């Protein structure tokens, strides 16, 4: 087609738990490391 | 701020500062 085209990568990063101790409570939240979260 | 001259492709990942300009 001799169009021009552009390569980046899909998105990736660590995913990482805010806990508040185990003997204080059991919820935790969930970050993902630079995600624009529309998705999961 | 104005005298400095400071992306990824595969596992390189640069995690903000935790205190931000403004807060500093
Ligand atoms: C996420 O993507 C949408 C799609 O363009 C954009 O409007 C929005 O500003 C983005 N959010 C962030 C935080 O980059």
């Amino acid at each position: 087609t001799l169009e021009i085209l552009d390569i980046t990568p899909c998105s990736f990063g660590g995913v990482s738990v805010i806990t508040p101790g185990t003997n204080t409570s059991n919820q935790v939240a969930v970050l993902y490391q630079d995600v624009n979260c529309t998705e999961v | 701020f104005n005298k400095v001259t400071l992306q990824k492709f595969n596992g390189l990942t640069v995690l903000p500062p935790l205190l931000t300009d403004e807060m500093i």
